[PDB]
């Protein structure tokens, strides 16, 4: 089983009446555990035991380096803005995080979308970025003329994440790293169907053209899928069920 | 946290100087030297963020995490070097700790001393010049007598350099020979008519 | 990188009176602090400057004492209310976090000197004297020493330079680093400063060449009111010159 | 500019059986922009008592939301999901496909 850690960064320039300006979630593994927003301005827990093991301290630290990653969103989106010499709204994204492997190994990523479309995407292990077009390649330039920011995201991804996604699956080991075993049934349905609910992990293994059916949120912590056309795996456990 | 570092240190002439710093919480991540000379602000010279040395002209920055102390050598230090080193350290949150600094010396190499007392005119004003970086001035006894300090002064197009004081006074029986009698002078200094 | 500025260089105030100094950088960065230090002293943080809101206070330095504000990411004043003269500093501004151009570490300005007097009928400008080599020396090491004596001065708001031939020279110049209390005993006493000028001794035997010792002096402004007896201490050039001689 | 329209999956939280309290999903996800409003409709009237999640964010840009709510099924009542997005002219009503 792999671990991941990775916040998101939204911002939406000249938005519509409701919603927010920027917005900011971070992630460990499938679970949201924490949020920022323009409107609140204020990181917040998502889950319990993020409230529990983090001291005011570190709300009130992250907060402000939140209201200053907001208001640079803005200013960057800005940017981006009238270089391309845009009007209206647009959307400005991030996505940085880290993964930690079964085998030990990590991985970090880094990159910026605008418009929902891919812009800049960080190689740590060559210390360049990949621009996705002439106006991308001017910030590309610009960060890559600066060894400490190079060198900073560098460091943050393969060294202060880890410790982060560590420190985070500890204090969430009741719910991070728990197992429920899928319960298993197949129907009949005309106009066959081996159907799957309440697991965790998300990820599991159904076969037997073959249709398959997305591995969705059921709303309780487990998630439900199926496959038409029975062999299932699920954190190492496979399960046979006959006609 | 804290950052510990040293008071006063003195250092031979193109020999490496040594800044040694220690920090307590291990969470943090980025280690950063300050250079600040007395009436000027903090200079950043270097950063290092990972294990092992890192190297930028004569500076060389070492970083053990595991030890938690940053180490600066400057090689081949010169006079101009003479300064206060700040260690900043940064820590998860992004904010920076500074040390109290470590006011680095680097006595200067008088190749061919000649102590001597000069009195020059438009008061009068007695010159201790040309002795060896060894020798220190001390503040003079009597308040009516004023003793400055030792002062380096580099002839870069001669590629010479001299060690100096100025001692200067209001009293009738001020004289240039008993001028520096509080300070330890060489015995060869040469006090003209 | 990014390029910080801060307004005054320097004042003198008188106690119980109020001094605004802020801060312009060229450039948005996130975060952004305010440290005093006396000289020779180690760096001391004050606050954090928080933008659109009350700034994060260091134990010992208080909102009322201190106010600091921040209407945006390049701009932000502090004050020193009520000033003493053991509030005299100098006040640094330091940027640092993320910009456009990525991650900046954190750099300072040159600092604003704040010099806070019981009273300003005490500010003195220096009387400047320059004293010609020994002839002793030019024999026994074929160079010449000029010695230039900056006296009677207060504050030490000073900047000393040598200017041979009409240009401000650097090499084989000497100043003391730190003024000289003329009575230490005092607490408001007034102060000395030395510099000494080496040259060759074929350079100090041309007639032709001009030495000038120039003290800068930065004492009232033309806002200080000034209802003593004698001139006004403003901020002036105070200098002294010596020719060659053979 | 890139617009997504939404992914709209209706389904129950429970194998649903009648007269068993359960919960009623809708699954909105892979759209763009984020800008979006979603409805839950028994017989063609909007649920009131209707939470959800808050956006959440995928790695290809576009967004998710699940919206859920409190329900007994019958055979009689029928339960259907509404979502209004930039990407279509009118409201699209996906109704609940009974596991059945
Ligand atoms: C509190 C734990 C919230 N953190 C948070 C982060 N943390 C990531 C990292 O500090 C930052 O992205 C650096 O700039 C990486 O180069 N990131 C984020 O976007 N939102 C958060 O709420
Ligand atoms: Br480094
Ligand atoms: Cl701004
Ligand atoms: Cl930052
Ligand atoms: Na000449």
């Amino acid at each position: 089983r792999t671990h991941s850690l990775r916040y998101f960064r939204l911002g939406v320039s000249d938005p519509i009446h409701g919603v927010p300006e920027f917005i900011s979630v971070g992630y460990v593994d499938s679970h949201p555990i924490t949020t920022y927003d323009s409107v609140t301005r204020q990181k917040e827990p998502r889950a319990p035991w993020m409230a529990e093991n983090l001291a005011p301290d570190h709300w009130e630290r992250y907060t402000q380096l939140l209201r200053g990653w907001q208001q640079m969103f803005k200013v960057e989106l800005k940017r981006l803005q009238r270089h391309y010499n845009h009007s209206g709204s647009h959307t400005y994204q991030r996505m940085i995080g880290c993964e930690l492997l079964e085998d030990g190994s990590t991985t970090g990523f880094l990159q910026y979308a605008y418009d929902g479309q891919d812009f800049l995407i960080f190689n740590k292990d060559t210390l360049s970025w990949l621009a996705v077009d002439n106006v991308a390649h001017t910030i590309k330039q610009a960060w890559e003329a600066n060894q400490h920011e190079l060198l900073y995201q560098k460091n943050w991804l393969e060294e202060e994440c880890i410790a982060w996604l560590k420190r985070f699956l500890e204090y969430g080991k009741d719910t991070l790293q728990r197992t429920e075993p899928p319960l298993v049934r197949v129907n009949r349905k005309e106009t066959l169907f081996c159907k799957a609910h309440g697991f965790y992990p998300p990820e599991i293994y159904m076969t037997w053209e073959i249709d398959y059916g997305d591995i969705l949120p059921s709303g309780d912590g487990t998630y439900q899928a199926w496959a038409s056309i029975c062999h299932v795996e699920h954190s190492g456990v496979h399960m046979v069920l006959q006609v | 946290e804290v950052e510990q570092n040293s008071g006063p240190l003195s250092v031979p002439e193109g020999a490496i100087a040594s800044l040694n710093c220690t920090y307590s919480d291990r969470g943090s991540q980025s280690f950063f030297w300050y250079r600040q000379y007395s009436g000027k602000s903090p200079e950043l010279i270097m950063f290092i963020y990972s294990n092992g040395d890192k190297e930028d002209g004569r500076f060389t920055a070492q970083l053990n995490k595991a030890s938690q102390y940053v180490s600066l050598l400057i090689r081949d230090s010169q006079p101009s070097d003479s300064a206060t080193y700040l260690c900043a350290v940064r820590d998860a949150g992004n904010m920076l700790t500074f040390g109290g600094g470590t006011r680095l010396m680097v006595k200067p190499n008088i190749q061919n001393p000649d102590p001597a007392v000069y009195q020059l005119r438009d008061k009068s004003v007695c010159l201790f010049t040309d002795f060896d970086s060894q020798t220190n001035v001390s503040q003079s006894k009597d308040s009516d007598v004023y003793i400055t300090d030792k002062c380096v002064l580099d002839m870069r197009s001669m590629d010479f350099k001299s060690n100096s004081a100025v001692a200067w006074s209001n009293k009738s029986d001020f004289a240039c020979a008993n001028a520096f009698n509080n300070s330890i002078i060489p015995e060869d200094t040469f006090f003209p008519s | 990188s990014a390029v910080i500025s801060q307004k005054p260089s320097r004042d003198i105030c008188q106690r119980g009176t109020s001094l605004t100094i802020q801060c312009q950088v060229d450039s948005q960065v996130t975060m952004m602090f305010w440290y005093r230090q006396q000289p020779g002293q180690s760096l001391t943080l004050i606050a954090t400057a928080n933008q659109g809101s009350e700034a994060t206070y260091e134990s010992g330095f208080v909102i009322d004492k201190f106010p600091i504000s921040r209407p945006n990411l390049t701009f932000s004043t502090l004050t020193v209310s009520n000033m003493s003269p053991e509030d005299s500093s100098i006040y640094l501004c330091s940027v640092g976090g993320d910009s456009l151009i990525g991650n900046q570490p954190q750099h300072f300005g040159d600092g604003t000197r704040l010099s806070i007097l019981e009273d300003l009928k005490n500010v003195f400008p220096p009387e400047v004297a320059v004293f010609e080599p020994s002839e002793a020396e030019i024999s026994h090491t074929q160079k010449a020493t000029l010695v230039c004596l900056a006296t009677g001065f207060y504050p030490d708001h000073v900047e000393l330079s040598w200017w041979v031939n009409g240009k401000e020279v650097h090499s084989g110049v000497c100043t003391d680093p730190q003024p000289l209390k003329e009575q230490p005993a005092l607490n408001d006493s007034r102060y000395a400063l030395s510099s000494r000028l080496r040259v060759s001794a074929t350079f100090w035997q041309n007639p032709r060449n001009h030495f000038r010792c120039q003290v800068q002096f930065y004492g009232l402004s033309e806002n200080d009111e000034w209802t003593q007896d004698r001139a006004k201490p403003v901020t002036q050039i105070v200098s002294a010159e010596a020719w060659g001689r053979a | 500019m890139i617009q997504r329209t939404p992914k709209i999956q209706v389904y129950s939280r429970h194998p649903a059986e009648n007269g068993k309290s359960n919960f009623l999903n809708c699954y909105v996800s892979g759209f763009h922009p984020s800008d979006i409003e979603v409805d839950l409709l028994k017989n063609g009237e909007r649920i009131e008592k209707v939470e959800h999640s808050d956006l959440s964010f995928s790695k290809d840009w576009s967004f998710y939301l699940l919206y859920y709510t409190e329900f007994t099924p019958t055979e009689k009542d029928e339960y259907a999901c509404r979502v209004n997005h930039v990407t279509l002219s009118q409201p699209k009503i996906v109704k609940w496909d009974r596991d059945m």
